[PDB]
């Protein structure tokens, strides 16, 4: 199919990503592109954040210093795969999709699945239960079925 | 508006 073609090459733009960067940086066009746009047949990530030294987000700092555990111990797993991805977008550079999702705060991750739009539980319980990389691995494996197990230095 | 905690 056309469309099967196309979602080939959309997953190897993604790969190609992959093998300069762990997470993905997205503005609106990107998000759009990659996260909203059919055709997926895989799982995206998502960790909103606000990151610039200026506003001083102090949750948005520590999260996204387990966001970096989380996703380097993808990259290095033997579950590693095309099937899911790590995005952030931070406000300062998307704020369209913050308006677009009604947010004004950060940090929040979400699970985009492919097929569909995100059930309640795709977006994580962060002020139940805090934001370490085991707590988010627990998290993707339940909404996605994949397995990282995370790993430190 | 937006908002964070520090």
């Amino acid at each position: 199919s056309k469309k099967e073609n196309l979602l080939a090459e959309k997953v190897e733009q993604l790969m190609e990503w992959s093998s300069r960067r762990s997470i993905f940086r997205m503005n609106g066009d990107k998000f759009r592109k990659f996260i909203k746009a059919p055709p997926r047949n895989y799982s995206m990530i998502v960790m909103f954040t606000a990151l610039q030294p200026q506003r001083q987000c102090s949750v948005s700092r520590q999260a996204n210093e387990e966001y970096q555990i989380l996703a380097n111990s993808w990259r290095y797993s033997s579950a590693f795969s095309n099937k899911l991805f790590f995005s952030m977008v931070d406000y300062d550079e998307g704020t369209d999709v913050f308006q677009q999702l009604n947010m004004n705060s950060a940090p929040t991750f979400m699970h985009f699945p492919p097929k569909g739009r995100p059930k309640r539980a795709d977006t994580f319980d962060l002020q139940r239960i805090g934001f370490a990389a085991e707590q988010l691995a627990k998290w993707i494996a339940d909404r996605t079925d994949v397995h990282i197990r995370v790993f430190r230095l | 508006k937006f908002h964070c905690a520090n």
